[PDB]
C-alpha cells in the first residue's frame, strides 16, 4: 500500500497522465498545411459556437 | 482609444471622418444623414450601456435608412401579391406606366 | 447589394478556404490571398458608393496600397524560398518542427 | 567602445585599409622555420606578427598576462601529447581543442587589430590550418572518430563567420627534413614524434588544406630554399594580386558587424563551449567548480578589469 | 440546439431513451471534431486509413456518450434517487470504462473511471447548485 | 543593415503599434497592424539561414490572412453601421471574427502553432520583439473593444491557451520555444479577464514584459538556446544564476514573487464575476507551467551540470556585460509584490 | 440589362472559386485577372468610375501582372486543372443550387439614392480628400511605400 | 472602468484635483521600500557585471536609490489619487441611487436564532 499502490495512484499517475498528453499535443509534423487546416477547423467550430448559442 | 495622444495633442487626424454624417466633400450630404445625427446626439453623454436600450428608436430607424430592408420587404410583398392579382387578371399597370409626364 | 454583397462575401470566404488549405506551390496561396483583397476592395467601394459616403473613398484605395506592399513582402519571401530550396513548395518549409 | 555610434560617425574600416593590410598566415610542418619567415615578413611591411597560439596564449592575452597554471589553462600538455599518445585521459584531444580556442582568440584579436589600426597581420598557423593536426591524429590512434566530429562541429560553427586569410604563405620540407630539424633543437618530447604522424600533417596540408584555401585565398608555397630568404618571399607577397576571395564584398557597413564580433571575445568562442558532452572535453562539475573558484580568486581576476584592488586598481568607489 | 438542452429539462432518471440518445450524439460530435484535429494534424497515410480513424474516434466517443447516458439514467431509476450526484459518477465511471476498453487498457479504465466520473458528478452538482460557466461580465 | 534601413524599419516596427493604439478609426488601427507585419519580416531574416526564411514565410502568411480577416470585420461593420468602428449594435459574428483574427496575430489557443515555430528560428533578440512589442498592438485593439466581445469565446481561447502553452512547454527543451510556449500561456490569462476588467489585462501584460525581457536578455547574455546551454551558466557567468532562478519561478505563479499578483488579481476578478469554474481549472494547469520552469531551475541552478574545458577559456576573457535594463527589470519584477496595491 | 449585377457577382464568386482550388499559379493568374476585370466592372456599375478604373489599372495590371511575372520566374516547376475544372463546374452548379435555395425563400435597390441635379457629385472627388480633410491616410500610405523600398532590399539581400 | 468618467483628463498623469489629497510622506514605508528595491538593483548590477558588490559605483548606487524613490513619490502620488477617485465615485453613487443600497437593520442576537450544532 505504501510505495507502489499509494505512489502509482496519486503521485505517479498524475505524472503519466500529463506526460502522455504532452506526447500527443506536441508530436507535430511542422508542415504548414496541417497546422493551417487546424485553423480551418477552429473557424468552423467558433462559427458554430456563435450560431447555436445565437 | 488605448492611448489618446490625439485628444491630448488636440490634433484630429482620425476623428473627422468616422461616421456618415461627418463632413462630406463639397458638402454633398451622405445618405442616412437624417438619422445618424439623431442617433448620436442622442447617445452623447449617455454611455453605451444606456445608448443601447432607450436610444433604440433612432438606431432601429437608422438601421432601416441604410440597410433599407423593411422597404425591400414591403415592396417585395407588394410585388408578389400583385403578381397574384395579375394572376387573377385583377390588376393591370395604369397608364401611369405609359402616360403624359411632368416636365 | 443585399445579395450582391453576399456573393462578394462568399467570394472572400471561398478565398478564405483557399489560403487556409495549402497544396504544393506557395504562390497559389499568395495569389489567393490577393483574391481576398480584391473582394474586400470591391465590397468597401460598393457600399461607400451606395451610401454616397465620399468621405470614405480614401479607404478603398488605402486598402489596396497597403495590400500591394503586403504582397511585395510576401513575394520576396517566396523568391527567398525558391533560392534556398529551388521550389516554392511548402513541404520544404518543415525545418522548424 | 566600438559600436554603430562610432561607425556612424566615421570609424570605418574602409578608411583604414591599405595595400600592406592583409591577413597573411604561414603554415608548415612541426618545424618549417615558419617562425622565422613570419617575423621577417612582419618586419618588412610592419605587419603585427602574432606568435603561434599557445596553451597560455589566452592568459597572456587576458589581465596580467603572466602564464596561468596548467589546470587553469585547461590542463593541456603538448609535452604529454608526445610522450603519451592515445592517453587514457585524452590530454591530446584536450590539447587540440584548447589550441583551436587559442587560435580562435588569436585570429579574432588579429582581425580586431586589422579593422581598427588598419595594420595587417601575420598569424602563422590559423584556425584554417589547425585541422591537419587532427586529421593526422585520427589517421593515427591518437583520436577516435567522434572526437573528430566534435572538433569539426566546433569548426563549422565558428570558423565561417571570420573572413578567410588573404593569402596563405606556405613552407614545405619533407618529413626527413623536419625530423632532422627536430634533432637540432633537442627536446625529449618534441623529439619522439612518429614520422607517419608528421607524414599525415603535411599530407593534410597538401591534399586538403593547400588546395582548399587556394581558391578562397592566395596560396603561395615556398620550398625550404625559397624560405630562409624572407626577402624573396616578402617580395612575392608584395607581388601577388589580392583579388580572388570573399574579402571583396566587405563594405564598411559589413565590416562593422564583423568588428563588433571580434571586439567581443566572449562571443568569438561562444560556440567553442557548446554543450556537447564528449568525455575528454568535460570539466566535470566538482572539478570545474574548484578550478573556477580558484581561477576567479587570482589577483585582478576576482573582479572585472579596473575594479580589483589587489593589482593596484583605484577609484573603484566611483567607477 | 433546443434538442441537446432537452436532456436537462425532463427530470433525471426519467426518459432514459432521450438521455442516451442525446449523450450519444454529444460524444459523437466530439468524436468528429476530435478525429478532425487528429487527421488535420498528424495526418494519415491514405484517405481510407483516415476515414477509419474518424470512425474509430467517433464510435469510441459515441460509446462513452451512450454508456454515460445509460448508466446515469438507469442508476437513477434503480436507486430511486434522481438528484444524487453519485448517479452521474457511476455513469462517468462506466463511460471511462468504455474508453478503456476501446483503447484496450485496464489502466486507462482506471484513470478513466475516476477522472471521467468525477467530472460528470461535478456536472450534476453544477446543475444542482446552479454553478455558472462562461459567465457574462456582471462585475 | 545600412543604418538608414535599420532606422526606417525600426521606426515602422514602432510606428506600427503606436498608430494602432492612438487611432480610433479602425481603418487606421488596421494599417498600424499592417505596418507591424511589414516591418518585422526584414529583421526576422537577418542571418538569412535556411531556418529563417521558413520562419518569416510562416509568420507572414499567418499574419497576412489574419490581417485580411480583421479588415473584413471593419468592411462588414461599415455596412451594418456607417461608422468605421465597432459599436454596441455590432452583429455578434462581426466581433467574433475580430477575436479570432486578433487571436491569431497574438497567437492564442488553437492558433498557437505559428508562434512556437517562428520563435524557434529567429534570433533571441528579434524573439523578444516578436513576443512583446508585437502583442501590444493587437491587444490594444481588443482592449478597446472589450465591452462588446463574447465572454464565452474569450474564455475558451483563454483556457485552451493555458493548456496548450503548458503542455507544449513540458516537452520542449529548446529555450526559445519554451518561452514561446510560456507566452502563449500568459497571453491566455490576459485574454481571460479582458471581458471583465481590461485594466488587469494591462497589468498581466506589463508584468509579463518586465519578466520576459530580463529572461531573454539572460538567455542571450550567453546566447544559449538549449537548457544544457543555460545549465553551464554557473561557469560562464555565476551571478545571473540567482535572479534567473527567481524570474522563472516568478514567470510561474509562486506567491512571494511579483508573478503571483497577475494570477491572484485575475482570479479575484473572475471570482468577483463568478467564474469559479473557469478560474479554478486555469489556476490548476497554471501549476503545470511551474513544473517545466523548475525543471529548468534544476538544470541551471539547484544542480550543476558538467561543463567543457574550453569554457575555462571563455571565463578568462572579460564577459561583455548585461545592459542595465536587466537589473532594473529583474528586481522590479522578482520583488515588487510588497507594492501590489498601487500596481493594480 | 437585368440583374446586371447579380450575374457579375456570380462570375466574381466563380473566379475566386477557381483560385481557391489553386489552379496552376499562372493559370490562377488569369483567375484573378479575370475577376479583377469583373470587379472593375462591378464598381463601374454603381457609378464608381475612378475607383473602378483604379483597380483595373493597379491590381489588374500592376499587382497581378507582377504576380505572374514572379510566378514564371520562380515556381515555374509544375508537373489537374482539368480535375479542378471538374470541381469548378460542379461547385459552380452547387453555387447555383444554393441560390436556388433563395428561390425557395427570400434589382430595384441597386444604385440606391443619388443627387440628380448636381455637379461635384462624381466619385473620385472623394479620393482626393487625401489632401483635404483626410490627409493622414495619404501620409501613412506614403510611409508604407517608402518603408517597402527599404524593407524589400533588406529581404532580398 | 474608471475611464470614461466625466472630466477625465485624456492623457494627463495626475489631474490637479489630486492636489486636494495629502502628499505622500517621503518616508512612507512604500517609498522607503522602493528605495531598498533600488539599492538592490544597484547592488545586483554590480554583481552581474562582476564588480566589488558594495564598494563600487557608489555614484550609481545613489542614482538607483534616488531614481526609484523619485519615481515613487510621483507614482504613489497618483495611485493615491486613483484610489481616492474611486471612493468619490463609489460613495456618490451609493447616495444618488439610494434605494439600491438601503440601510439594513440587524436584529440583536437576542432576536435572531442561529441554529446550534453540538460537537459532542
Ligand atoms: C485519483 C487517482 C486515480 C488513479 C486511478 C488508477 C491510475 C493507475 C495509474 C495510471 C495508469 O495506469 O495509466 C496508464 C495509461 C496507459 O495509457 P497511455 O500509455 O497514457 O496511452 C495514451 C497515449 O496517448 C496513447 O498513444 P496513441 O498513439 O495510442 O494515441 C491515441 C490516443 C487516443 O486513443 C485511441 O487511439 C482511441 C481513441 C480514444 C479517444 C477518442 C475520442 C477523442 C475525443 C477527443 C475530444 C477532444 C475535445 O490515446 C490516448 O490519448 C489515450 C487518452 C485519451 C484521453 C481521452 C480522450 C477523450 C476520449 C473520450 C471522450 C469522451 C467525451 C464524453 C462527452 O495512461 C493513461 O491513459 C492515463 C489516462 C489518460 C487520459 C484518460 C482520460 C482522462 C480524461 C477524461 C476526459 C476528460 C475529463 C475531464
Ligand atoms: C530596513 C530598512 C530600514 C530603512 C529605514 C529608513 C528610515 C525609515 O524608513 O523610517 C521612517 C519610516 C516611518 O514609518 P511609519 O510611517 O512610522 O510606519 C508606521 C506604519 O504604520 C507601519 O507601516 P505599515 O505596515 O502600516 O505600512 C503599510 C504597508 C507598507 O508596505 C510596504 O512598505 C511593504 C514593505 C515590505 C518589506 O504595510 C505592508 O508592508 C503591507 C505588506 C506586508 C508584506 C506583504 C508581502 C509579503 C510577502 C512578500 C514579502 C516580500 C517578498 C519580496 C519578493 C521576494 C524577495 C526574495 O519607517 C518606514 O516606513 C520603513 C519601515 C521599514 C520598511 C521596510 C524595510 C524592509
Ligand atoms: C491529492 C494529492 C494530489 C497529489 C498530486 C501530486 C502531483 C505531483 C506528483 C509527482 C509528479 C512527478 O513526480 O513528476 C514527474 C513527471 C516526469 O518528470 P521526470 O520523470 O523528472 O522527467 C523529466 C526529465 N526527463 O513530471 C510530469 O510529467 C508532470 C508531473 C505533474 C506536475 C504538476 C501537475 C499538476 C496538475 C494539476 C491538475
Ligand atoms: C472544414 C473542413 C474540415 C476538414 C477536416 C479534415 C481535413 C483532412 C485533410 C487531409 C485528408 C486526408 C488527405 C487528403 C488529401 C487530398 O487529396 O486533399 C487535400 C486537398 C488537395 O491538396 P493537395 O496538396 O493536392 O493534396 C492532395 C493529396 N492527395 O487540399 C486542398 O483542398 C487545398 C485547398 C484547395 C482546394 C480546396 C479549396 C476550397 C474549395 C471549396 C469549393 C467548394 C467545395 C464545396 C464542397
Ligand atoms: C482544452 C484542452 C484540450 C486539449 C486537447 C485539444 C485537442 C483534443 C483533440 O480532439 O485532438 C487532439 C489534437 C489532435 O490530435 P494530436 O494530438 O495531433 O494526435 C492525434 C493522434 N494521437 O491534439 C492537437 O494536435 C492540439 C489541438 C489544439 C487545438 C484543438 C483544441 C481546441 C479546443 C477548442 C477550441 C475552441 C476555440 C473556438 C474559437
Ligand atoms: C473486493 C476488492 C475489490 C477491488 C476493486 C478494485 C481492484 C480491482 C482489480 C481487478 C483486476 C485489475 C487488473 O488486474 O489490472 C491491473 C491494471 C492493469 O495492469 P496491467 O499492467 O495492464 O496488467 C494486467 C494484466 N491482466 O493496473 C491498474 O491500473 C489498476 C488500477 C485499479 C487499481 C485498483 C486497486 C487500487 C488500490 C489503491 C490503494 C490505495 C491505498
Ligand atoms: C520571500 C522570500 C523568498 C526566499 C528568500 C530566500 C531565497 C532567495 C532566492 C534564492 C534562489 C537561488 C537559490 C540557489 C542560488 C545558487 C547560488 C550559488 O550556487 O552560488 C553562486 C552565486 C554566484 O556567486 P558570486 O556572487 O558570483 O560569487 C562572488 C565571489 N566573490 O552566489 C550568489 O549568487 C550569491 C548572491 C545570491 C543572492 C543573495 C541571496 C541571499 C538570500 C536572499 C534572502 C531574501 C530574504 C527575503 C525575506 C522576505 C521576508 C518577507
Ligand atoms: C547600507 C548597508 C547596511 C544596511 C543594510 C540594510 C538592509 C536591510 C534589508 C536586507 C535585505 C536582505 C538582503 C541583504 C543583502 C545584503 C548584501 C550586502 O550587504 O552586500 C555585501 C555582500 C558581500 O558578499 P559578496 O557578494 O561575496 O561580495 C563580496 C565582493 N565580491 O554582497 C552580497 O552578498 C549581495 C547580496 C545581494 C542580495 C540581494 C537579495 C535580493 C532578494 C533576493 C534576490
Ligand atoms: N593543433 C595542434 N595539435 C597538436 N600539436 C600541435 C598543434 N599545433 C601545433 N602543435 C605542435 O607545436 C609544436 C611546435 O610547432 P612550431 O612552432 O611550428 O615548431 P618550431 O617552433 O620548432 O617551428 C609542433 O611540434 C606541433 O606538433
Amino acid at each position: 500500500l505504501d510505495l507502489i499502490w499509494l505512489e502509482k495512484t496519486i503521485p505517479k499517475s498524475t505524472s503519466t497522465l500529463h506526460t502522455n498528453m504532452t506526447t500527443l499535443t506536441t508530436n507535430q509534423k511542422g508542415l504548414i498545411k496541417l497546422y493551417f487546416m487546424s485553423f480551418l477547423i477552429n473557424i468552423i467550430l467558433i462559427i458554430i459556437l456563435y450560431s447555436i448559442n445565437l | 482609444p488605448f492611448l489618446d495622444i490625439q485628444k491630448k495633442l488636440g490634433i484630429s487626424l482620425d476623428r473627422h471622418f468616422m461616421f456618415l454624417s461627418a463632413e462630406q466633400p463639397y458638402k454633398n450630404a451622405a445618405r442616412c444623414h437624417a438619422f445618424e445625427k439623431e442617433w448620436i446626439e442622442c447617445a452623447h453623454g449617455i454611455g453605451g450601456t444606456r445608448a443601447k436600450k432607450e436610444c433604440k428608436i433612432e438606431f432601429d430607424d437608422f438601421e432601416e435608412c441604410l440597410l433599407r430592408y423593411k422597404t425591400m420587404r414591403r415592396m417585395h410583398d407588394i410585388k408578389k401579391q400583385r403578381e397574384k392579382l395579375m394572376k387573377e387578371g385583377k390588376y393591370t399597370p395604369p397608364p401611369h406606366h405609359s402616360g403624359r409626364e411632368e416636365p | 447589394m443585399p445579395s450582391t454583397f453576399f456573393n462578394l462575401t462568399m467570394a472572400f470566404s471561398l478565398s478564405l478556404l483557399g489560403t487556409l488549405m495549402f497544396r504544393s506551390h506557395l504562390m497559389s496561396t499568395l495569389l489567393c490571398l490577393e483574391g481576398m483583397v480584391l473582394s474586400l476592395f470591391i465590397m468597401t467601394s460598393v457600399t461607400s458608393l451606395n451610401s454616397n459616403s465620399m468621405s470614405s473613398m480614401p479607404i478603398p484605395i488605402t486598402i489596396l496600397v497597403f495590400a500591394a506592399c503586403e504582397a511585395a513582402v510576401g513575394l520576396a519571401l517566396l523568391v527567398k524560398v525558391s533560392n534556398t530550396y529551388g521550389t516554392d513548395y511548402v513541404q520544404n518549409l518543415n525545418l522548424l518542427q | 567602445r566600438y559600436g554603430l555610434l562610432a561607425a556612424i560617425l566615421g570609424d570605418k574600416t574602409t578608411k583604414k585599409l591599405h595595400e600592406y593590410s592583409r591577413v597573411i598566415t604561414v603554415d608548415g610542418n612541426i618545424c618549417s622555420g615558419k617562425n622565422k619567415l613570419a617575423k621577417e615578413i612582419a618586419q618588412q611591411l610592419g605587419m603585427k606578427h602574432y606568435p603561434e597560439a599557445g596553451i597560455q596564449y589566452s592568459s597572456t592575452t587576458t589581465g596580467d598576462g603572466r602564464p596561468l597554471d596548467i589546470e587553469f589553462s585547461g590542463s593541456c600538455s603538448l609535452e604529454k601529447f608526445y610522450d603519451d599518445p592515445k592517453s587514457n585521459d585524452g590530454n591530446s584531444y584536450r590539447l587540440q581543442s584548447w589550441l583551436y580556442a587559442s587560435r580562435l582568440l588569436q585570429y579574432a584579436d588579429a582581425l580586431e587589430h586589422l579593422l581598427s589600426t588598419g595594420q595587417g597581420v601575420v598569424l602563422e598557423r590559423s584556425i584554417y590550418s589547425d585541422f591537419v593536426f587532427l586529421e593526422a591524429m585520427y589517421n593515427q590512434g591518437y583520436i577516435r572518430k567522434q572526437c573528430v566530429d566534435h572538433y569539426n562541429e566546433i569548426k563549422r560553427l565558428t570558423l565561417p563567420e571570420y573572413l578567410p586569410p588573404h593569402a596563405v604563405i606556405y613552407i614545405d620540407v619533407p618529413v626527413p627534413e623536419v625530423q632532422s630539424r627536430i634533432q637540432k633543437k633537442g627536446d625529449p618530447h618534441e623529439m619522439k614524434v612518429t614520422s607517419a604522424y608528421l607524414q599525415d600533417i603535411e599530407n593534410a596540408y597538401k591534399k586538403t588544406f593547400l588546395p582548399k584555401m587556394s581558391e578562397m585565398c592566395e596560396v603561395l608555397v615556398y620550398d625550404s630554399w625559397e624560405a630562409e630568404d624572407p626577402t624573396k618571399v616578402v617580395e612575392d607577397i608584395e607581388y601577388l594580386k589580392y583579388n580572388k576571395g570573399p574579402w571583396l564584398k566587405q563594405d564598411d557597413w559589413t565590416f562593422h558587424y564583423l568588428r563588433m564580433l571580434v571586439q567581443d571575445k566572449t562571443e568569438v568562442l561562444n560556440y567553442t563551449t557548446i554543450p556537447v558532452y564528449l568525455p575528454e572535453i568535460t570539466i566535470g562539475a566538482h572539478q570545474g567548480s574548484r578550478i573556477y573558484n580558484s581561477f576567479r580568486e587570482l589577483p585582478g581576476r576576482k573582479y572585472a578589469p579596473g575594479y580589483n584592488a589587489e593589482v593596484g586598481d583605484k577609484w573603484i568607489w566611483l567607477k | 440546439k433546443r434538442f441537446f438542452e432537452s436532456y436537462h429539462e425532463v427530470p433525471d432518471g426519467t426518459q432514459c431513451h432521450r438521455k442516451t440518445y442525446i449523450t450519444t450524439a454529444l460524444g459523437g460530435i466530439c468524436g468528429i471534431i476530435g478525429s478532425a484535429y487528429s487527421v488535420s494534424l498528424n495526418p494519415a497515410d491514405s484517405t481510407l486509413e483516415a476515414v477509419a480513424r474518424v470512425g474509430r474516434y467517433t464510435f469510441t466517443a459515441a460509446a462513452i456518450g451512450a454508456m454515460f447516458g445509460l448508466t446515469t439514467c438507469v442508476s437513477a431509476q434503480v436507486r430511486e434517487k434522481p438528484d444524487d450526484p453519485l448517479n452521474y459518477f457511476i455513469g462517468g465511471c462506466a463511460g471511462g470504462l468504455t474508453l478503456g476498453a476501446r483503447t484496450h487498457s485496464y489502466g486507462t479504465a482506471a484513470m478513466g473511471c475516476v477522472y471521467m466520473g468525477t467530472a460528470a458528478a461535478l456536472f450534476k452538482i453544477g446543475k444542482l447548485e446552479g454553478w455558472e460557466l462562461f459567465p457574462t461580465p456582471k462585475v | 543593415m545600412n543604418p538608414i534601413t535599420l532606422a526606417i524599419i525600426y521606426f515602422t516596427i514602432f510606428l506600427g503599434p503606436v498608430i494602432t493604439m492612438s487611432s480610433t478609426n479602425l481603418m487606421l488601427m488596421w494599417v498600424g497592424l499592417e505596418f507591424s507585419l511589414l516591418a518585422i519580416i526584414p529583421m526576422l531574416i537577418n542571418k538569412k539561414n535556411p531556418r529563417s526564411t521558413e520562419a518569416a514565410t510562416k509568420y507572414f502568411v499567418t499574419q497576412a490572412t489574419a490581417s485580411m480577416i480583421i479588415l473584413l470585420a471593419i468592411v462588414l461593420n461599415y455596412k451594418q453601421l456607417g461608422t468605421w468602428m465597432f459599436q454596441q449594435q455590432t452583429n455578434g459574428l462581426i466581433l467574433n471574427m475580430t477575436l479570432m483574427a486578433l487571436s491569431m496575430k497574438l497567437g492564442l489557443a488553437p492558433f498557437h502553432f505559428w508562434l512556437p515555430e517562428v520563435t524557434q528560428g529567429i534570433p533571441l533578440h528579434m524573439g523578444l520583439i516578436l513576443l512583446t512589442w508585437q502583442k501590444i498592438a493587437p491587444l490594444s485593439i481588443l482592449i478597446q473593444i472589450y465591452p462588446l466581445l463574447n465572454s464565452t469565446i474569450i474564455l475558451m481561447l483563454a483556457i485552451t491557451s493555458i493548456f496548450m502553452g503548458a503542455w507544449g512547454g513540458l516537452n520542449q527543451t529548446q529555450m526559445r520555444k519554451i518561452m514561446a510556449y510560456s507566452s502563449i500561456a500568459h497571453m491566455g490569462w490576459m485574454l481571460a479577464i479582458l471581458p471583465y476588467n481590461p485594466s488587469l489585462t494591462l497589468l498581466n501584460l506589463m508584468i509579463y514584459i518586465i519578466l520576459t525581457a530580463p529572461m531573454f536578455m539572460a538567455l542571450m547574455l550567453n546566447n544559449s538556446m538549449t537548457i544544457n546551454s543555460i545549465s553551464l551558466l554557473w561557469n560562464k557567468t555565476p551571478a545571473m544564476l540567482t535572479m534567473i532562478s527567481l524570474m522563472l519561478l516568478s514567470l510561474g505563479g509562486l506567491p512571494p514573487l511579483t508573478g503571483f499578483l497577475p494570477k491572484w488579481i485575475i482570479i479575484t476578478e473572475l471570482m468577483k464575476n463568478n467564474c469559479l469554474i473557469m478560474a479554478t481549472l486555469m489556476a490548476m494547469m497554471a501549476l503545470l507551467n511551474l513544473f517545466f520552469y523548475t525543471r529548468l531551475i534544476y538544470s541551471t541552478s539547484l544542480t550543476m551540470f558538467p561543463t567543457n574545458n574550453n569554457s575555462k577559456m571563455m571565463t578568462h576573457q572579460t564577459k561583455t556585460k548585461p545592459n542595465l535594463m536587466f537589473s532594473t527589470l529583474a528586481i522590479m519584477s522578482t520583488m515588487t509584490l510588497p507594492l501590489a496595491p498601487q500596481l493594480i | 440589362m437585368n440583374n446586371y449585377i447579380f450575374v457579375l457577382s456570380s462570375l466574381f464568386l466563380v473566379g475566386c472559386l477557381g483560385l481557391a482550388l489553386k489552379p496552376s499559379p499562372i493559370y490562377g493568374g488569369l483567375g484573378l485577372i479575370v475577376s479583377g476585370f469583373v470587379g472593375c466592372l462591378m464598381v463601374l456599375g454603381f457609378g464608381g468610375s475612378f475607383l473602378g478604373l483604379m483597380v483595373f489599372l493597379i491590381y489588374l495590371g500592376g499587382m497581378l501582372v507582377v504576380f505572374g511575372y514572379t510566378t514564371a520566374m520562380a515556381t515555374e516547376e509544375y508537373p489537374s486543372n482539368w480535375l479542378i475544372l471538374g470541381f469548378l463546374v460542379l461547385g459552380v452548379i452547387m453555387e447555383v443550387f444554393l441560390i436556388c435555395v433563395l428561390n425557395y425563400y427570400d434589382g430595384d435597390w441597386l444604385m440606391y439614392e443619388v443627387d440628380d441635379v448636381g455637379v461635384m457629385l462624381e466619385g473620385g472627388i472623394g479620393v482626393a480628400a487625401m489632401y483635404s480633410c483626410a490627409t493622414w491616410m495619404m501620409v501613412v500610405a506614403g510611409w508604407s511605400l517608402f518603408a517597402g523600398i527599404f524593407i524589400i532590399i533588406e529581404i532580398t539581400r | 472602468m474608471m475611464n470614461g468618467r466625466p472630466g477625465h483628463e485624456p492623457l494627463k498623469f495626475l489631474p490637479d484635483e489630486a492636489r486636494s489629497l495629502p502628499p505622500p510622506k517621503l518616508n512612507d514605508p512604500r517609498l522607503v521600500y522602493m528605495g531598498l528595491l533600488g539599492y538592490c538593483t544597484g547592488l545586483m548590477d554590480n554583481m552581474l557585471r562582476m564588480r566589488p558588490v558594495m564598494r563600487a559605483g557608489l555614484h550609481r548606487q545613489l542614482l538607483f536609490v534616488t531614481s526609484f524613490v523619485f519615481a515613487g513619490y510621483f507614482y504613489l502620488k497618483r495611485q493615491n489619487y486613483l484610489y481616492a477617485v474611486k471612493d468619490h465615485d463609489m460613495f456618490g453613487y451609493i447616495k444618488l441611487h439610494p434605494e439600491d443600497f438601503p440601510e439594513k437593520e440587524k436584529k440583536t442576537y437576542a432576536e435572531i436564532l442561529e441554529p446550534f450544532h453540538p460537537v459532542r
